[PDB]
């Protein structure tokens, strides 16, 4: 097999504009759940006031991709989001999307609601045709696939909760095998139908108090949530920037149940736990941290965590640490992996784990948690360094895991080269942008690495990306400079002076 | 470029004058009407 | 082994197709038992959730029964349940 990295990442989250700023939710301690009107009046049926909810929904940069204004207006907001935020992923690994355009490269897309679709289907007179092809459920995937002009796979699989996770494990088996060289990974869930809530409530899944007080002996249930989140996976030979290494990643169902279907599973989980890191050849000593699916539910957590204690706290010394984004952001029911998974990367990247909120009193059906063996980070910890670990069990009964090996790449030795002024263009749609590129890359002018990579996605046609500029870093009169470039080829003429 | 902004569903789009449809099977909710019975019918 | 009231809620294609998949096990000359508790996975191609809408139209009386038995993601992990397949449970969406 293939090395599989994790290249690029980038989405939306509740009260996130994008990842800093998530990161800077997480990270701070602020609770992103919302008791807002947004999406619908509160208390609506009775349904719980508090909710994670997105920014804004009706954005979208449609001339850049190619829509015209009569389609965009049908199109689902799920879908243009995703658009975006695929666009935003793949520069962020510091590939140049033009770079993967013909390839072979897969995408694969959790997707759990098409509540849009049904909006706009509502009349069947006034209902236009091209309504369908920007709500139906397979083009989620499609239009990625036709814009970015992929020729791998282009599926778009539910699998109730684990949707995001589950097809992160399907493009890590495409990549492993070798079908394609890169896959891009989406999880997508917006909340606009009230009644789908109330079903949730009715099924007894949500909180009253609308609080995934994970772990916590007050576990009610679950917030429904809001997130949009893509993931960029190649072979190492091609990733520019390597978040982690995914060393394994399975799946398996519980199966039959006496309880219910719905009734979550213990054993089931702690088997394919034991699986994947025994095929993987990992030990379970190098587990540093394990992002449980910490729902809440007073069911679903003292089952998971004790299968967590059976799996990897049976010979381990010292405490393995828990956490769960859930509790920082609601539970995004399609993407709520995905969501984990950019926690998991963004604290990496910073070396802190990001603390766990509503945690207050273990709960007393998990023998470990009153123990020491498992350990809730319920405040920012170093990061000591090992192998991680991320598992989300759908409530049909799917189980998804998966292992991580986080990138540990020391900052290179000081080298000559280094104090030589460097160049660094960048390109936007507006002026904003390219100021805001410029300016990033000059308060990091000493970074080689962002300083290539920044350059490396610039390339991009005049056509598309209108305004170009530039900046010289490291040079005494150096003064970013930004200007609109004319469309149409220009000849290039050399002079060779007397 | 996010200048301009794009339609989205709002909350009266979806479904919810009124029809109500009185059963009196024994499943239905409203099976007890079945006890308000005057000069022998219901 | 499905209540009669979540049997009125449960989408068509999922009824139907319950007794389908039991008649292509067996068309196979293979017991079901003997496939109880092995890795077993369960790929449906299901682009079609009608009977949600219509379930989960009247906030005042709609049931959770619905959701069980109607929603997408559902329709293989219900055969994954009553069959007891533990291998990987999907329901792509592609058209056609």
């Amino acid at each position: 097999p293939e090395e599989v990295v994790i290249a690029g990442m980038s989405g939306k989250l509740p009260e996130s504009e994008n990842l800093q700023e998530f990161w800077d939710n997480l990270i701070g301690g602020v609770d992103m759940v919302t008791d807002d009107d947004r999406r619908w009046k509160a208390g609506l049926y009775g349904l719980p006031r508090r909710s994670g909810k997105l920014k804004d929904l009706s954005r979208f940069d449609a001339s850049f991709f190619g829509v015209h204004p009569k389609q965009a207006h049908t199109m689902d907001p799920q879908l243009r989001l995703l658009l975006e935020v695929t666009y935003e992923a793949i520069v962020d690994g510091g590939i140049n999307p033009d770079s993967l355009r013909g390839t072979h490269t897969g995408v694969w897309v959790g997707v759990s609601g098409s509540e849009t679709s049904e909006a706009l289907s509502r009349d069947p007179e006034t209902l236009v045709g091209y309504s369908m092809v920007g709500c139906q459920r397979a083009m989620m995937a499609n239009r990625l696939s036709f814009f970015f002009d992929f020729r791998g796979p282009s599926i778009a699989l539910d699998t109730a909760c684990s949707s995001s996770l589950m097809a992160l494990q399907n493009a890590y088996q495409a990549i492993h095998s070798g079908q394609c060289p890169a896959a891009i990974v989406g999880g997508i869930n917006v909340l606009l139908k009230p009644n789908t809530s109330v079903q949730f409530l009715r099924l007894g899944m949500l909180s009253p108090e609308g609080t995934c007080k994970a772990f916590d002996t007050a576990g009610n249930g679950y917030c429904r949530s809001e997130g949009v989140v893509a993931v960029l996976l190649t072979k190492k030979s091609l990733a520019r920037r390597v978040y982690a290494t995914i060393l394994n990643a399975g799946t398996n169902t519980d199966g039959f149940k006496e309880q219910g279907v719905t009734f979550p599973s213990g054993d089931i989980q702690e088997q394919l736990i034991r699986s994947l890191y025994q095929s993987a050849g990992v030990a379970p000593e190098s587990f540093e941290y394990i992002e449980a699916h910490g729902t809440g539910t007073k069911v679903g957590d003292p089952q998971e965590l004790n299968g967590i204690t059976r799996a990897l706290c049976a010979t381990r010394q010292e405490p393995l640490l828990i956490g769960s984004t859930k509790s920082n952001m609601g539970h995004p029911e399609p993407a709520s992996g995905l969501a984990a998974l950019a926690k998991v990367l963004l604290s990496l990247e910073h070396g802190l784990w990001a603390p766990n909120l509503h945690f207050h009193s273990p709960n007393p059906e998990i023998p470990a948690l009153l123990d020491g063996r498992l350990q809730v980070v319920d405040q920012p910890l170093p990061v000591r360094g090992g192998n991680v670990g991320i598992n989300s069990f759908g409530f049909g009964g799917s189980n998804v895991h998966i292992i991580l090996r986080p990138n540990t790449q020391p900052p290179p030795a000081p080298a000559p080269h280094a104090t030589l002024p460097r160049l660094l263009r960048a390109s936007g749609r507006t002026p904003e942008a390219v100021q805001k590129l410029l300016e990033q890359g000059l308060r990091h002018s000493q970074d080689l690495a962002f300083l290539s990579m920044l350059n490396d996605i610039a390339a991009v046609p005049a056509t598309a990306m209108p305004f170009r500029g530039y900046a010289v870093l490291g040079g005494e009169r150096g003064g970013p400079e930004v200007q609109q470039v004319p469309a149409g080829e220009r000849p290039l003429w050399f002079i060779c002076s007397g | 470029d996010h200048s301009l902004a794009w339609d989205v569903p709002a909350a009266e789009d979806f479904p919810n004058a009124a029809i109500y449809n009185i059963d009196t099977s024994s499943e239905s909710p409203d099976h007890y009407l079945v006890d308000h019975t005057l000069d022998g019918r219901v």
